[PDB]
RNA sequence: CCAGAGGGCGCCCGUGAUUUUUUACUGUGACUAAAAAAGUGUGACCAAAGCAGUCAUUCGACUUGAAUUAGAAAGCAUGGGAU
RNA sequence: CAUCCAAAAUCGAGUAACAAUUGGAGGACAAGUCUGGUGCCAGCACCCGCGGUAAUUCCAGCUCCAAAAGCGUAUAUUAAUGC
RNA sequence: CCGGCGUCUUUUGACGAACAACUGCCCUAUCAGCCAGCGAUGGCCGUGUAGUGGACUGCCAUGGCGUUGACGGGAGCGGGGGAUUAGGGUUCGAUUCCGGAGAGGGAGCCUGAGAAAUAGCUACCACUUCUACGGAGGGCAGCAGGCGCGCAAAUUGCCCAAUGU
């Protein structure tokens, strides 16, 4: 089976922006798979979404601009502080420049650049250049 | 049985070095316990420089002409805490040790009158023989007939003149607190609220004048005053405030360009 | 912590059990310490109950603990 | 020597402790002191809290207590009818505590006698009183069942409390 | 026993010490400045890393930290400080464009030399040695004492001096 | 692979025991074996007494001859063969008397052209064979 | 030296819950020997170092300085409520 | 250690004999198109390899190189190791 | 007439002593079952101790621990900390500070508030020194120093001036 939900979604994404092609279709839907798409798409690297509903569970359907050049999910949700931003934000990125790790908290689903503006570090989540 | 103490297991807070000597005084046994205490021959020597070595302490003490709690001593090592006042006549000083900001020994110089008011916390109360009742305090002081209205925890002022206890002053409700220990020493404020937890250690959070709230244990509560203008003792150098690492440093070049 | 046996007489067997983390391999493991408890005469919790425990003076050789209470 | 210790016996798991200290003198045994019947005999023997505790051997006297009325007197132990630990103890009259005993009595009815301005207190205290029926035979023979609450080892002196109805019955049925 | 003095290395050999490369640079300096030996060009690169070391670490952190505040004012203090850097400078990169000259170039020796009071740096090395210089009024016989952006202005000669 | 799971740790714990045991690199270390067999107890040198001069051959691609000394150790009571390092020094090396012993290089294999000696002779008589070798002292019979 | 009115906090105890409620994680805060390390100040001639000293100018001043941070789990308090 | 060679009065370098050494120069690895001696011998060589009379590696001299009042050698341990 | 010392008993702060527990700790399964006659786990009543307790006697019950590695074996005083590493880690800790233990090997004991003390005592064992041989002693892992040992490590010096007791 599946065992993490992000990794199903966004391996179709990453393969599909490897091949050039401007939609893309995803399986399952849930709750944490959409709010991980609308950073994204504010940030300016998907054009839309819809979300369709068969009354089971819905099928996400998602527009490429072709703007984006990997979508990963850091599977074990390991525990990411404070001071530990800088340590992350290095090693699996290619850049402090436009690297965005994602990261959960309390607070909601958010960019590493604003768990640091509000000082609360959680576990982190996906992430995406 | 303990008789020997090595520099470093020792207090640095009596601010003794690394290197020079190998051993530091254990104190004699009395009001004080040994981290909270300093010894007689570390003061005399080491801060009012009247003595430039162990003997020459010997000398002075030995012989008398030092009081502490107004009375003579001639006692080498005797403790020495908190709120004692030291009087050494010949000087016609007065001397009340306190906690100074910065975890540091204060000593703060007194008028006459004042040098005769001491301030003591209750640590326990309890009924002995006779219905006869006792607090026991923090300096292992024992009033006789205190008032009924005394509580575990509460200041009582105490005049070294004559031995007794004049009205009391509580921890109760708002009211301008200093902390022992904790390394928030020697730092005032208003009571802002006392936490309960049965069985285990009283949270209270104190509220510093500017602001700046914190939090310190109930036990490292020692009341001054009903009031910040009804205070009866004097405060040491500063006045019970800390302030920011920069502005420490800023403030040490500014005053180094004299 | 909950009751792995109802065995012995005023004497119950609880078993605790928490989360030990080791920082090498970023990963948790679990630990539990099977303990001796004195169970007041009151009380008789069935297995899988959970049960709070207070300190004691020592009452046996390995029993420190008492029932306070069952859940 | 004796000691009381941890550290010579085995764990939970069935292991076995293995040592690298030799024995404290603050861990200590002594030897049972054996308080019996006969002439008193007072050994002290000197402890670590820089005071004596006093080994009662052979004592024959004790000071008793009546329970409910908040009196009592002295009297002498006779014989010894019953123990909790063994029978052996019992045959030989050893008096350690929580040993069902026998006494004299004799104070006690003597008491209970004075229990003309002194006659009218007598009808006061005789009004709102009442007596167990086996105790009162027992205190009329002049032979009575108590137990010794105070423990004779170790501070060489006897002091013990007279069973009442609920406890007294029970002792009665085992003899 | 019973002693708690410190001790630690101020200079280390870098790995590789038969690059060709390492060995040109190395020359270049220790013939041109006078130095001793190649020691005294190592003295100055560890300090000179440890410095580096903090700059890059304070630089790495957000805006208003206490870390950043505090120790970013000192380690560009006392750059201003002998001179290594000027008064225009804030950034903590600045401070990372510093290399092993700068440094070498404070020195007493060249210092003496560069403010007319030698004719070359190995007879500056001398004139040092000799208890024949000074600083402002305090006789200096080491050459490798750093000299301060404002005393190197009041260099003089030793009042021991038949040079003075 | 290996395993990502939150609770996963003891597993790979236990893998990692396991499979430092086919590293020799770890056996060396931890295992006593190795220090008693090793001749000096895995001390940094030790003393023997020389028992004779033994002519020792030499391998395939170089033909020569090497001068070699069986030394029996004071230690341990084992015996060893141990080469001269230096040219025309067999001499200052003569039967019965003290010497110390030291490793070579590779210390798990044994040196080219000298096949089982992993051994070269330092000092003779505490006295620095190369000393003798160029000359600054002289070799005492006293 | 206010009858009545609802009261409003503080304190202690008693009673009531259809099923109260916790934990990891995180932010902040408590509580925690020195030596050692990171670090602030300072021309021990520099330097490893040290916690000293420095200034007028005398029959002392600086309210002289001797900052500050980190220090595994585990235990403590209190916010947050996504996983 | 420091301060000094008179304050009236007190020493002293020119081969500056007050004279720097320990390992290297085929490759790895900074430095010999050298000269003599030896000739698969003697020996060198961590490893690759040198020596059978034509030796850039041996045994000597000169020359140059690296580090320097320190430099080689042995063993263990750490980095090198994502072996 | 007053002052300064000194002591009995009672009282409780301090300096410590003695117990207990929450959490953590190298390798090994070609070590998987371990524990109860003579205490293993618990209950009940006593005994003992300064005190709690199977610490111990008597009686009664049949439990306790284990692949989340018990039990056994090997290596090792523990920690603060050292070395090395960009990071993660890797490796060391006999040794100045703190804690524990020991004084040739073992056991027993007195005194004292505190000791199972060892430059205190008693005994045995392994050593070892004197004796007109009737007896009497010795314990450096305290500082120097000597012998032995091994690859391997200082003067039978001066001083209580300093730092402490």
């Amino acid at each position: 089976t599946m065992m993490s939900v992000l990794a199903n979604a966004l391996r179709c994404i990453a393969s599909a922006e490897r091949r050039g092609k401007r939609q893309v279709l995803i399986r399952p839907s849930s709750k944490v798979v959409v709010k991980f798409l609308q950073v994204m798409q504010k940030h300016g690297y998907i054009g839309e979404f819809e979300i369709i509903d068969d009354h089971r569970a819905g099928k996400i359907v998602v527009n490429l601009n072709g703007r984006l050049n990997k979508c990963g999910a850091i599977c074990p949700r390991f525990d990411c502080t404070t001071p530990d931003f800088e340590k992350w934000v290095k090693n699996i990125l290619p850049s402090r420049q436009f690297g965005f790790v994602v990261l959960t908290t309390s607070l909601g689903i958010m960019d590493h650049e604003e768990a640091r503006a509000r000082n609360t570090g959680g576990k982190v989540l996906g992430f995406f250049y | 049985t303990k008789k020997h103490l090595k520099r470093l297991y020792a207090p640095k807070d009596w601010m003794l070095s690394k290197l020079t000597g190998v051993f530091a005084p254990r104190p004699r046994a009395g009001p004080h316990k040994l981290r909270e205490c300093m010894t007689l021959m570390i003061i005399i020597r080491n801060r009012l420089k009247y003595a430039l070595n162990a003997a020459e302490a010997q000398m002075i003490l030995r012989q008398g002409l030092v009081c502490v709690d107004g009375k003579p001593r001639k006692d080498t090592k005797y403790p020495v805490g908190f709120m004692d006042v030291v009087e050494i006549p010949r000087t016609g000083d007065r001397f009340r040790i306190l906690y100074d900001v910065k975890g540091r020994f204060a000593l703060v110089k007194v008028g006459e009158a004042e040098g005769n008011i001491k301030l003591l916390k209750v640590e326990n109360v309890y009924t002995s023989t006779g219905r006869i009742p006792v607090a026991m305090t923090h300096d292992g002081h024992r009033i006789r007939y205190p008032d009924p209205r005394t509580h575990r925890g509460d200041t009582l002022v105490y005049n070294l003149k004559e031995k007794k206890v004049v009205d009391l002053i509580k921890s109760s409700n708002g009211k301008v607190v200093m902390v022992t220990g904790g390394a928030n020493r020697g730092r005032i404020g208003e009571i802002m609220s006392i936490e309960r937890h049965p069985g285990a250690f009283d949270i209270a959070r104190l509220k510093d004048a500017a602001g700046h709230e914190f939090a310190t244990r109930a036990s490292n509560i020692f009341v001054i005053g009903k009031d910040m203008q009804s205070v009866p003792v004097t405060l040491p150098k500063q006045q019970g405030l800390r302030i920011n690492v920069i502005q420490e440093r800023e403030e040490k070049l500014i005053a180094a360009e004299a | 912590g909950v009751v792995h046996s109802t065995k012995m007489k005023r004497s119950i067997v609880i078993r605790r059990d928490y989360l030990h983390f080791i920082r090498k391999y970023q990963r948790y493991q679990k630990r539990h310490r099977s303990l001796t408890v004195h169970c007041s005469p009151c009380f008789d919790p069935k297995p899988g109950d959970e049960v709070i425990v207070g300190q004691c003076r020592p009452l046996s050789k390995t029993i420190r603990y008492n029932v306070l209470e069952v859940v | 020597g004796i000691v009381r210790s941890r550290l010579h016996k085995r764990k939970i798991t069935g292991g076995k402790t293995k040592i690298h200290r030799k024995r404290m003198k603050a861990e200590l045994g002594r030897l049972p002191a054996h308080t019996k019947l006969g002439a008193r005999r007072v050994s002290p023997v000197r402890a670590r809290g820089g005071n004596f505790k006093l080994r009662g051997l052979r004592l024959d006297t004790g000071n008793f207590a009546w329970s409910t009325e908040a009196i009592a007197q002295r009297a002498r132990i006779l014989d010894v009818v019953y123990n909790a630990t063994s029978n052996e103890l019992v045959r030989t009259k050893t008096l350690v505590k929580n040993c069902i005993v026998v006494v004299d009595a004799a104070p006690f009815k003597l008491w209970y006698a004075k229990h003309d301005e002194l006659k009218r207190k007598w009808m006061l205290r005789r009004e709102n009183h009442k007596i167990e029926k086996a105790v009162a035979d027992q205190l009329k023979e002049g032979r009575l069942l108590a137990r010794i609450t105070s423990r004779p080892g170790q501070t060489a002196r006897a002091d013990g409390a007279l069973l009442e109805g609920a406890e007294l019955q029970f002792y009665l049925k085992k003899l | 026993m019973r002693n708690y003095n410190n001790f630690n290395r101020v200079w280390k050999a870098p790995r590789r010490p038969f690059e060709k490369e390492r060995l040109d640079r190395e020359m270049k300096l220790c013939g041109q400045y006078g130095l001793r030996c190649k020691r005294e060009i190592w003295r100055v690169n560890m300090t000179l890393s440890k410095m580096r070391r903090t700059a890059r670490l304070l630089l790495t952190l957000p805006e208003n930290h206490p870390r950043r505040q505090l120790e970013g004012s000192a380690i560009m203090r006392r750059c201003h400080d002998y001179g290594f850097l000027e008064e225009e400078k804030d950034k903590l990169d600045y401070v990372l464009s510093l290399t092993v000259p700068d440094i070498l170039e404070r020195r007493l020796q060249t210092v003496v030399f560069k403010h007319g009071l030698a004719k070359s740096v190995h007879h500056a090395r001398v004139l040092i040695l000799q208890r024949h210089i000074a600083v402002a009024k305090q006789i200096v016989t080491i050459p490798s004492f750093i000299v301060r952006v404002s005393s190197e202005h009041h260099i003089a000669f030793a009042d021991a001096s038949p040079f003075g | 692979t290996k395993a990502n799971g939150q609770h996963a740790a003891r597993k790979l714990v236990r893998l990692r025991r396991k499979n430092r045991w086919a590293d020799k690199g770890w056996k060396k270390s931890h295992t006593f074996v190795a220090q008693k067999a090793n001749p000096f107890g895995g001390s940094s040198h030790a003393k023997g007494i020389v028992l004779e001069k033994i002519g020792v051959g030499a391998k395939q691609p170089n033909s020569a001859i090497r001068k070699c000394v069986r030394v029996q150790l004071i230690k341990n009571d084992k015996k060893i063969i141990a080469f001269v390092p230096n040219d025309g020094c067999l001499h200052f090396i003569e039967e019965n008397d003290e010497v110390l012993v030291s490793g070579f290089g590779r210390s798990g294999h044994a040196v080219g052209d000298i096949p089982g000696v992993r051994f070269k002779i330092v000092k003779v008589s505490n006295v620095g064979l190369y000393a003798l070798y160029r000359q600054k002292k002289e070799k005492p019979r006293n």
